């Protein structure tokens, strides 16, 4: 994890792949590939809407 | 030029009508970049939902325009004959947003060689546009037929 | 200023009295391919140094182009107007011209 | 006797939920102290960078 946390090689090669886009977030083959970012914020609460 | 393998077996959506933020509304998603006039790149997503046997809607937006129209009506409809053959519907006028001054690009968008068997997941074949954005050389070469080529 | 519309001052940094520029020098407008309209030419006059006069020269920003480059970089520049010199060589060109470098 | 200090302070990207307790995610500013050189580096960029 680099600087911004994201995945790098020794070089500083950033690592990219499908992204997870959507309300939660899902994986979708069909997006572009993008870089794989691996925040440290965080998660916040989801109301309970189906028990 | 957009070619794609669609599955028979995808049931159909039960959270009609189709809606962008709704991820479940739409059984396959793809993406596609095109450049306007002044090369900016836009995110074509485009929507594959089946409405019966061998008929599937296709939807167009992008994302890249935060004033674009939501997309509410068909952006086409491919009809597809018995053995997986294209029938009808296979090309369609796509128009983008416009951005920071850009034109919106307005390509003709062809659904052709598009086959749809019982596929075990929905992957797409290739995505093709002439498009691109302004380059610089970064190398040249001479071929072995005497072409010289700048990359 | 907004799209494809690109105010342009300039100023003079050699001079320890100059002014700051407060007013618009030209307005570089730009077509739907990024290319040059209007405000391509403006007459620039610089400052007065050690007594010498101001140089009042056209400033041109011919083959400016405004599209989805990465950053903004300059391509080229150019002026007609060098400093005094001593002659260093001289040389006999194959089309018979003595040019004196 | 040093001039006054006014800075702007801003609570921005703080949040009230149901942490299970104060926690201060991230503190930044933008004041700086002195000290003397120790090091200089050339990164892989050309930059010239002293520390």
């Amino acid at each position: 994890l680099d600087e911004n946390r994201n995945l790098v090689n020794m070089q500083g090669m950033q690592l990219t792949g499908y992204p997870a886009t959507g309300t939660p977030p899902t994986i979708q083959q069909g997006a572009n590939p993008a870089p794989i970012t691996i925040p440290n914020t965080l998660m916040a609460a989801k109301s309970t809407t189906t028990a | 030029s957009m070619q794609i393998n669609l599955n028979s077996t995808d049931p159909v959506p039960s959270k009609t009508p189709f809606s962008v933020s709704d991820a479940d509304s739409y059984n396959k998603k793809g993406t596609v970049t095109v450049y306007d006039s002044q090369g900016n790149a836009h995110d074509m997503n485009v929507y594959f939902v089946k409405t019966k046997d061998n008929e599937w809607a296709v939807y167009t937006h992008d994302s890249s325009d935060p004033a674009a129209t939501a997309p509410t009506t068909a952006s086409t409809t491919l009809k597809f004959n018995e053995n997986g053959i294209l029938e009808s519907g296979g090309t369609v006028n796509i128009t983008t947003g416009t951005i920071n001054g850009a034109t919106a690009a307005t390509f003709s968008l062809s659904f052709l060689n598009s086959m749809q068997q019982n596929t075990g997941a929905n992957n797409i074949v290739a995505t093709n546009q002439n498009g691109y954005k302004p380059g610089d050389l970064v190398s040249y070469q001479i071929n072995n037929d005497g072409t010289v080529v700048g990359n």
